[PDB]
């Protein structure tokens, strides 16, 4: 019925999680971007299959470049200096299917090498993880989605636990 | 024909600018050359209020100058009491992303709003001893960034959809829509006669609408960045603006122009809230650098500095009788200066 | 496409064009007169007397 | 009299405010970003 | 058990 922020709630191993989806706002990001300060982690999603898809429909903008630009803008905000990012590279089946039909070299002028999933994934990831510059305070966790099993929830739970532990140690001053 | 239309628009703009230039014969400082200064004014905190647990985003004084309403990011809407620090109501909120609040002139209702893109009206008056959501007004696309009550049945809201609107509380459907802004509208204030109101958006512009015909008639420019706060002069023939350029300006409706630029070398941060004192001699402004400033409308010199907050000041206001000034900050505290 | 928007903008500009404007020295004089007339009734400008002050503790 | 009623109401409001805040303090908040068609739907499911 | 995939 209502538009705007959508909230989903679930409990995993006695931890209560809250997730806010802000994709329906369609307004200036800066005005509402200072309201979300204080979150524990930021979940970020990227599709590998957009390398050879002109999703944007603009010749100048390729979906991968747009995703990289958005990730760069989000990661280096003044407010989110100390919030970690859980990066989810998604759709690894179709991407692996199309690599041999059209290699990864279309997106980047530099060669990925070998035209196969392991090498291609490494090049796309390294290129996404190098966008950050506050390496001292924030870190990125990367998981390739697995549909059948529950690796998706467990990875988020473990990442949140690690973030909480590292936050407490830093406050004590030990870390 | 599009190029011809654009040339016609440019010529019309040039004609309007030439008329404004001709009407500019003297300066507000020239008429204020011989007036004595107000001097330094020192105010002290008399009552401090506690009970919130998150950042405070809005505040609005009551019509009796004794009760005020404040809202925070947590889902709470507390009605205070300035004479003696006793809370009266605390209304839980469905969505904890409140951005604005308002208090009814009659004293029987309050308002909310935020990223949920819905304005909610609460039955502050005793309704079987409990408070419930009277009506939820939906139809805006972006976030609701301001709202002010015209009466007990009409409400004016401004949103991030570059559009203001006038609603009907009894029915729930907007009757008039104000269009023309090219940016996200951020502030909104009403005239004392409740026939005209002004607004400002992320594009450097301020407009003077009418609630009956629903058409813009005047446009004021001059700022070079986003505008955050606005309020009318007590006589209803002028208003003051506050932007992110660390400057405040005074415009007059009759002369259609710009008079002063309240600024200083020492201030660099933007303005989040602007309010006039009674008779318009003192102008109050809220800044990001934990400070609140007192200006002189006639001569633009500092008359005092207010410093009691350890975080950014986001809202302030003056009572109807001009007896006290209340300030809200990003911490969980409110203060009253007299 | 944008022809209707351009026509609207031109019409709005033409509507804004026809306005009667007073001189600045008269509006400034009126503002000064209003400020001086109600200066004695402003509690913040004239320091508040203690008994009337409702905020006194 | 009236002061007593106001004090009692304030103390009842304050107690409710404290416990709810303590309960909220025990939750983890996550922000889910992503351009549309990036598979946000699959993670949510 | 939550570590970033090796770069």
């Amino acid at each position: 019925k209502t538009t705007g922020i959508v909230e989903t709630h679930f409990t995993f191993k006695d931890l209560y999680f809250k997730m806010f989806d802000v994709g329906a706002q369609r307004s200036e990001r800066k005005k509402w971007i200072h309201c979300f300060e204080g979150v524990t982690a930021i979940i970020f999603c990227v599709a590998l299959s957009d390398y050879d898809l002109v999703l944007a429909e603009d010749e100048e903008m390729n979906r991968m470049h747009a995703s990289m630009k958005l990730f760069d803008s989000i990661c280096n905000n003044k407010w989110f200096t100390e919030t970690s990012i859980i990066l989810f590279l998604n759709k690894k089946d179709l991407f692996e299917e199309k690599i041999k039909r059209s290699p990864l070299t279309i997106c980047y002028p530099e060669y990925t090498g070998s035209n196969t999933y392991e090498e291609a994934a490494a090049y796309i990831q390294c290129q996404f993880e190098d966008l950050n510059r506050r390496k001292d305070t924030k870190e990125i966790y990367t998981h390739f989605t697995c549909s059948t099993d529950t690796k998706n929830v467990q990875f988020v739970f473990d990442a949140v636990t690690d973030v909480i532990i590292k936050n407490n140690l830093k406050e004590c001053g030990l870390y | 024909e599009l190029d011809q239309l654009r040339q016609e628009a440019e010529q019309l703009k040039n004609q309007i600018r030439d008329a404004r230039k001709a009407c500019a014969d003297a300066t507000l400082s020239q008429i204020t050359n011989n007036i004595d200064p107000v001097g330094r004014i020192q105010m002290r905190t008399r009552r401090t209020l506690r009970g919130h647990l998150a950042k405070i985003y809005a505040m609005h004084w009551g019509t009796d100058s004794r009760l005020l309403v404040s809202a925070s990011q947590d889902g709470k809407l507390i009605i205070w009491d300035s004479y003696t620090t006793n809370k009266v109501h605390a209304i839980p909120l469905r969505s904890s992303w409140v951005m604005t609040c308002a208090y009814a002139p009659s004293g029987n209702y309050v308002a909310c709003g935020g990223l949920d893109n819905i304005c909610s009206i609460y039955n502050l008056k005793t309704r079987e001893g409990n408070v419930r959501v009277s009506r939820e007004l939906a139809g805006h696309t972006g976030y609701l960034s301001c709202c002010r009550f015209l009466d007990d049945n009409q409400i004016v809201t401004s949103s991030g959809d570059t559009t203001c609107a006038l609603w009907d509380i009894e029915t729930g459907q907007q009757t008039t829509t104000f269009t023309g802004h090219t940016g996200d509208v951020m502030s909104l204030s009403l005239a004392p006669d409740t026939r005209l109101f002004v607004s400002g958006a992320c594009d450097a512009s301020a407009k003077l609408w009418d609630v009956r015909e629903g058409m813009c008639r005047q446009t004021f420019t001059g700022h070079e960045s986003d505008i955050n706060a606005i309020c009318f002069f007590p006589n209803g023939n002028a208003f003051a603006t506050g932007s992110d350029d660390a400057t405040c300006r005074l415009f007059d409706l009759r002369a259609d122009q710009e008079l002063m630029t309240y600024s200083h070398d020492n201030i660099i941060c933007g303005i989040t809230s602007v309010s006039f004192s009674k008779s318009g001699r003192l102008l109050l402004a809220g800044y990001d650098d934990f400070n609140c400033n007192v200006w002189d409308a006639l001569k633009a010199d500092r008359a005092g500095v207010l410093a009691g907050h350890d975080n950014r000041v986001s809202c302030l206001g003056v009572t109807d009788d001009g007896m006290a000034v209340a300030t809200g900050s990003w911490d969980s505290f409110l203060k009253i200066w007299n | 496409a944008s022809i209707a928007q351009a026509r609207k903008l031109v019409e709005q500009l033409k509507m804004e064009a026809n306005i009667d404007r007073i001189k600045v020295s008269k509006a400034a004089a009126d503002l000064m007169a209003y400020c001086e007339a109600h200066a004695k009734e402003d509690p913040l400008l004239t320091p508040v007397p203690a008994s009337e002050n409702p905020f006194r503790e | 009299a009236e002061d007593k009623a106001a004090v009692e109401r304030s103390k009842m409001i304050d107690r409710n405010l404290r416990e709810d805040g303590e309960k909220a303090a025990k939750e983890v908040k996550l922000l889910l970003l992503g351009a549309g068609e990036s598979g946000k739907n699959t993670i949510v499911k | 058990f939550k570590v970033a995939a090796r770069a």
